[PDB]
């Protein structure tokens, strides 16, 4: 990596910086060179690395799905032909996109979750893992997309028992993991009922902790419970 | 209106 | 160039493409590729070009603002020594911002205003050369800062001689030449009594020609024409 | 509120 020769905590500090300037691909590449030296990463690090890969693969799923939609317009019976540019720049955006989902599963795989001991390291990383294996899952369309999903799934179910074991239903972990994974039923797995019995019972579990809580984890758990209810009335 | 995971693109 | 293998006419239709995309790093690679074939540009492809690194420079502005700020906030007295971190970083974006720069005008010089014998397309250029000179001068701080603020000037200087001679005072790219010159003589030349006499006889002018127009043409220049009456507000 | 410059930033 080129980021070797600079200091851990220098990367760590310019990631922090490139955040202000909106600057996502600069903190991805310094959270990258962070991870690289070897270290476990703390929870403040380990937001700062998904923060920053989530806004890089996030602007390419949008841009992805911009010319996904055009190429599918000029697919339809009475649309003209306009050669090939739309497939291959939308093959080239997607190619794109896929480095990122490797290189963040790479990091994960080498080897950051061997050494994550605890459960919110752990979890974490996991549902990371199952995140982006369903990015891979929104583009495949070939010979592993079932290999692909069953990656994604593979790795929330994990993250998943762990958190059941080792979390309260309110840590807000747990609760992102539950959002994520019921998408994934809904719009990769073809579960929809799954993914809808995932957010009530997510929902329910929580709402009857939040007594146990102080006012400040109260917010950030009833922020993530609002993403969850949101997504009910939209499939209900 | 689009269906929410976490974390969200600033 | 790496795009020196596609077509023009491919290169122009993934320009479009990457601006619906949100792209924009694609759309100015897109339309350099267009330009170093070294066919004139159209008045769309024109816009496309302007648009295309407005946007990445743009991003690059704003990020560098932000740093040059919290460098400055960590230069008072009574600020904590945050080591080099911060000063790199803005170094960093402001190096990569000016080869942007640097290759604008190296499109502009090779060969775009050489060829450029119409009064749109001249003054286009000529005003694209002045806006990107300026953003060399908003970052500069050495030996050159005043022949960098001068090359800006006389690029401006030269559009705003042939404008006044060849286009209408309502024609948009006039229109947003004054804004921008305006704009320079306020915050680069500390000039803020040229920048605003600028902006009330530009102002004036055109409200004074928009009975010629046509309702599109009145939509165009009326739009602009706020934007004059809006810094004008500020300064004054 | 910032001054205008054209064009402008998506
Ligand atoms: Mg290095
Ligand atoms: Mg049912
Ligand atoms: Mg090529
Ligand atoms: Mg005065």
């Amino acid at each position: 990596g080129a980021m070797g020769s600079m200091e851990r905590a220098s990367l760590i500090q310019k990631a922090k910086l490139a955040e202000q300037a909106e600057r996502y691909e600069d903190m991805a590449a310094f959270m990258k060179g962070a991870v690289e030296k070897g270290e476990e990463l703390s929870c403040e690090e380990r937001n700062l690395l998904s923060v920053a890969y989530k806004n890089v693969v996030g602007g390419q799923r949008a841009a992805w799905r911009v010319l996904s939609s055009i190429e599918q317009k000029s697919n339809e019976e009475g649309s003209e032909e306009k050669g090939p540019e739309v497939r291959e720049y939308r093959e080239k955006v997607e190619t794109e996109l896929q480095g990122v989902c490797d290189t963040v599963l790479g990091l994960l795989d080498s080897h950051l979750i061997k050494e994550a001991g605890d459960a919110e390291s752990r979890v974490f990383y996991l549902k990371m893992k199952g995140d982006y294996y369903r990015y891979l899952a929104e583009v495949a369309t070939g010979d592993d997309k079932k290999r692909i999903i069953d990656s994604a799934r593979s790795a929330y179910q994990e993250a998943m028992d762990i958190s059941k074991k080792e979390m309260p239903p309110t840590n807000p972990i747990r609760l992102g993991l539950a959002l994520n994974f019921s998408v994934f039923h809904y719009e990769i797995a073809n579960s929809p009922e799954e993914a809808i019995s995932l957010a009530k019972t997510t929902f329910d579990e929580a709402m009857a902790d939040l007594h146990t809580l102080s006012e400040d984890s109260y917010k950030d758990s009833t922020l993530i419970m609002q993403l969850l209810r949101d997504n009910l009335t939209l499939w209900t | 209106p689009r269906r929410n995971t976490l974390p969200a693109m600033d």
